[PDB]
């Protein structure tokens, strides 16, 4: 079915202009029933409409960002695009890629179809610091994990055994620490009979600093 | 300029739910409903006030009229813990409501609880870090105390809570000691305590450097 696909930075500096992309897939953009946009979530707030446009090159916005912001859109590239002048503090936010139905015929009468993953863009004047992991070792039921430690903004993955692994995994939300930077860990509960049998693998990312690590976590 | 309102709730499963919403004029088009999963984006279930997308469990239903309308989840279920948002189309505008934060409540269950040491690979920065970790239990609420050769630590380390779970409905918690090397490598025995509802007396993991 139609789906959406997130891209872009996460990290942009004060007064620089964001900007984010869409790639729309299982069906074209190139219709009079769909109007494409963005939305976004400060962390801790409510959902905030930024804008939409309309494949033909028409387009609307939300007053309050609308002196700030372009959305265009290209129907060969089946894509979408949103650049905010001016960004501060205020932006940070998780952005969203989302879909206009047309409902009924011809009248004002819309729904967001299909929505992004969303984005976690920050604005800061500091660099893309990336993480260390490490393992936590074990040594009935036992529990093994990683620890994501020391880094700068924080929109980060963590899987385990490239996505083989689900049932028993509990991740934490990013924790601040009086450093500056983030810290992050991942756990899996595991019976002791897999235990030093079956190896456990997390596999960790950050996008804005290019990082990419995998670590096995044995026990004692 | 929508609201929302209760901002919050809690009930149990199997419980049926109503949250309300209030546009910020006469609706004269579409006014609809999403779903946000914890860290997920939100998701349509209800357009036109009370029609579902497809797929959508018959659990989901939508109403009223004017500025006043609603959402109710006739038997709510854990995979239900979500965010709600109102959203209208007015003024040749988009605009959403603050959003509802539907939550389980539960009985009280157990922490299990481990303990963990640094890695080798951690102590080469010259930094340490101890974890405990406290797995599926209910209320939210715990208390974890470290100890370090009986001697009670305070102001060295962090907690996070994780979402609560979508099918067993309890959470996860865990707690990191940050010591440097140095304070690390000074002590033997590392601990940690851990108090809960769900406990009959509070209870301790341990280990030993060697």
């Amino acid at each position: 079915q139609l789906q959406l696909q997130e891209s872009g930075p996460g990290l942009v500096k004060p007064s620089e202009t964001l900007s984010l992309t869409c790639t729309v897939s299982g069906g074209s953009i190139s219709s009079s029933s769909y109007y494409w946009g963005w939305i976004r979530q400060p962390p801790g707030k409510g959902l905030e409409w930024i804008g939409s446009v309309y494949y033909s090159g028409g387009a609307s916005y939300n007053p309050s960002l609308k002196s700030r912001a372009t959305i265009s859109v290209d129907t060969s590239k089946n894509q979408f695009s949103l650049n905010l002048d001016s960004v501060s503090a205020a932006d940070t936010a998780i952005y969203y890629c989302a879909s206009i139905a047309a409902a009924g015929s011809f009248y004002y009468y819309y729904y967001m179809d299909v929505w992004g993953k969303g984005s976690t863009v920050t604005v800061s004047s500091a660099s893309t610091k990336g993480p260390s992991v490490f393992p936590l070792a074990p040594s009935g039921t036992a529990a093994l994990g990683c620890l994501v430690k020391d880094y700068f903004p924080e929109p980060v993955t963590v899987s385990w055994n490239s996505g083989a692994l689900t049932s028993g995994v509990h991740t934490f939300p990013a924790v601040l620490q009086s450093s500056g930077l983030y810290s992050l860990s991942s756990v899996v509960t595991v019976p002791s009979s897999s235990l030093g049998t079956q190896t456990y693998i997390c596999n960790v990312n950050h996008k804005p600093s290019n990082t990419k690590v995998d670590k096995k976590v044995e026990p004692k | 300029q929508m609201t929302q309102s209760p901002s919050s709730l809690s009930a149990s499963v199997g419980d049926r739910v109503t949250i309300t919403c209030q546009a910020s004029q006469v609706i004269s088009n579409y006014l609809n409903w999403y779903q946000q999963k914890p860290g997920k984006a939100p998701k349509l279930l209800i357009y036109d006030t009370s029609n579902l997308k497809t797929g959508v469990p018959s659990r989901f239903s939508g109403s009223g009229s004017g500025t006043d309308f609603t959402f109710t989840i006739s038997s709510l279920q854990p995979e239900d813990i979500a965010t709600y948002y109102c959203q209208q189309y007015e003024n040749l505008q988009f605009t959403f409501g603050p959003g509802t934060k539907v939550d389980i409540k539960r009985t009280v269950a157990a922490p299990s609880v481990f303990i963990f040491p640094p890695s080798d690979e951690q102590l080469k920065s010259g930094t340490a870090s101890v974890v405990c970790l406290l797995n599926n239990f209910y209320p939210r609420e715990a208390k974890v105390q470290w100890k370090v050769d009986n001697a009670l630590q305070s102001g060295n380390s962090q907690e996070s809570v994780t979402e609560q779970d979508s099918k067993d409905s309890t959470y996860s918690l865990s707690s990191t000691l940050t010591l440097s090397k140095a304070d690390y490598e000074k002590h033997k025995v590392y601990a940690c305590e851990v108090t809960h509802q769900g406990l009959s007396s509070p209870v301790t993991k341990s280990f030993n450097r060697g």
